[PDB]
């Protein structure tokens, strides 16, 4: 009956270092229908056996969600999250940046 | 502790 | 008659139903039923299969609605199948309404011209409560409801004229919101008439 | 001021079985319990440490309440369904959040009791913890029915009693971390953006109690203006991470502070490129 689009950050859990296994996070809050896609990449494919946080919601009724896998950063490859909900016109996706 | 059972709306 | 007529269909202790506890309801016929189908109509329709039992007699079928809840709360019909794989059912029993009590304050119960009269005297009982119930039942130990009268010096009240008194009974009352019919407040206080 | 919050939402999913009922509970900014009605064989389950020793009889009825509560929002759901004449056919949302806070003298300070349909507010009690405030006509029908049932009643004594008292505990068992502030680390890093200017980004990495403050200064005046901040965020450990950033002149950086302010410094830090 109010729906709200999602805020999204993909980051990691700890500062980045190319070879040190870390933790992938893609952050998505303050969305209303709790019915969320989200997805990370790798290349621009999808990562399997990625977790996520047990739902629960703000002040304002919309809801927060972690999503997370563990990885190890390199150079060369690219990470991002892609999100989808009823609220957007096409699936957004945020790339991994790792000064953000 | 959980806030029990409430009654319906 | 043939094997397709009703069965029966009845609450043991009775119908009325407090929150949290157990009633049973039999389906019976003298018709020899391999096994019933007890069915709830409406907002939480179920379907219940009981092999039939078979005493001197009567052929019955137990069914035990427990942990009385909301959702187990309405029309009941009951049905016997001629059959035993795909069921060949009967007409369905009359309805027996079920209803969960308790979920509300006591309404008041009075008697207005006394409630200990001569025979012969008119009694009017009245239930009232200062929570906005929509309707209220009068039970003599089941059901017969009026609607409440709106905002009165703040009660809702419904009267129940008892004609011309003959015999007697205990009378106690349950209030009610219209949206569900078979959820009930707490009964109130019960009532003696005594026609002297 | 510490605080116990729970939060419970059920999702109706038509033809697709029974409505998605979900409940997690918060001392303060960590969750230690969970539910979750799609879970194998589902039981509430611990998420801290310092409720993982309740033992079987706190854990079994938590459990019971728990699923007696996804069915009574199974029926909350259907009524809602009535009162605003909607189908079958739509998905609905039901959230309820409960819970409790302290201050300093540790008894309640605050109740909390309120509800939301469809992401909109449905009822609440109010501060008073006697009476509700519906948000429209159909919320005043649950209205009439919690007044008729006295619902109020037994909402206060859960929030002044039981919430207060097994936050108090929670607190005393789980002391060594809900109550040991774990502090930011921090640094700034430097972004050139052009050859005439540079993003400056102060980090906090880490921190537990998630409330946090960085500004960035100039010369001691706050940047309210042209500093750039992030919505806190959860590391996924139980930490939180945040960061402030402001465009610089390149050649004037070190005329530029990050104070930060968190309850696990003694004082406030400075810092500087």
């Amino acid at each position: 009956m109010i729906q709200r689009t999602p805020k999204i950050q993909v980051y990691s859990r700890h500062p980045a270092e190319n070879g040190k296994s870390n933790f992938l996070n893609c952050y998505v809050s303050g969305f209303h229908p709790s019915d969320i896609e989200v997805d990370l990449l790798k290349n621009g494919e999808r990562i399997e056996k990625v977790e996520h946080s047990d739902l629960s919601f703000s002040k304002d009724w919309s809801f927060y969600l972690l999503y997370y896998t563990e990885f190890t950063p390199t150079e060369k490859d690219e990470y991002a999250c892609r999100v989808n909900h009823v609220t957007l016109s096409q699936p957004k996706i945020v790339k991994w940046d790792r000064d953000m | 502790l959980n806030p029990s059972v409430a009654a319906t709306l | 008659e043939g094997v397709h007529r009703k069965p029966s269909l009845l609450a043991h202790p009775g119908p009325l139903v407090k929150s949290e506890e157990t009633v049973i309801l039999q389906c019976w016929s003298d018709v020899r039923f391999e096994h019933f189908l007890l069915h709830r109509e409406g907002k939480y329709k179920d379907t219940l299969h009981l092999i039939g039992e078979h005493h001197d007699g009567v052929s019955k079928a137990n069914f035990s609605i427990g942990p009385m809840m909301q959702d187990l709360a309405g029309t009941y019909r009951c049905y016997g199948s001629v059959t035993h794989s795909p069921y060949q059912l009967s007409a369905p029993s009359d309805p027996l309404d079920i209803v969960i009590t308790g979920l509300y304050e006591k309404p008041s119960l009075s008697a207005q011209p006394g409630p200990t009269v001569l025979a012969g005297e008119s009694v009017t009982l009245s239930c009232s409560s200062r929570s906005s119930y929509d309707m209220y039942h009068l039970s003599r130990e089941h059901e017969r409801r009026f609607s409440a009268g709106p905002k009165v010096n703040g009660t809702f009240q419904a009267d129940f004229p008892l004609g011309p008194a003959t015999h007697g009974g205990t009378y106690r009352c349950f209030g009610s919101f219209r949206d569900s019919p078979y959820e009930w407040s707490n009964s109130s206080d019960p009532l003696l008439v005594s026609v002297t | 001021s510490h605080s116990m919050k729970y939060f419970f939402t059920s999702v109706s999913r038509p033809g697709r079985g029974e409505p998605r009922f979900i409940s997690v509970g918060y001392v303060d900014d960590t969750q230690f319990v969970r539910f979750d009605s799609d879970a194998a064989s589902p039981r509430g389950e611990p998420r801290a440490p310092w409720v993982e020793q309740e033992g079987p009889e706190y854990w079994d009825r938590e459990t019971q309440k728990y699923k007696r509560q996804a069915q009574t929002d199974r029926v909350s759901l259907r009524n809602l369904r009535g009162y605003y004449n909607q189908s079958e056919a739509g998905s609905h949302t039901l959230q309820w959040m409960c819970g409790c806070d302290l201050g300093p003298d540790g008894r309640l300070l605050r109740g909390y009791d309120q509800y939301a349909y469809d992401g909109k507010d449905y009822i609440a009690l109010n501060e008073d913890l006697r009476s509700w405030t519906a948000a429209d006509t159909a919320a005043q029908i649950t209205q009439r029915k919690w007044e008729a049932a006295r619902e109020a009643e037994q909402r206060r004594a859960y929030l002044e009693g039981t919430c207060v008292e097994w936050l108090r505990r929670y607190l005393e068992n789980g002391k060594e971390t809900l109550q040991r502030a774990e502090h930011p680390k921090t640094h700034v890093t430097h972004h050139p953006v052009s050859d005439h200017e540079a993003t400056l980004r102060c980090w906090a990495l880490g921190f537990y109690p998630a409330e946090i403050t960085l500004t960035w200064q100039w010369d001691g005046e706050d940047q309210t203006q042209d500093t750039e901040l992030v919505e806190t965020r959860p590391a996924g450990d139980g930490t939180f991470q945040k960061w402030a950033a402001v465009m610089v002149p390149s050649g004037e950086e070190q005329r530029y502070t990050c104070h930060v302010q968190h309850e696990g410094l003694p004082e406030p830090l400075t810092l500087r490129w």
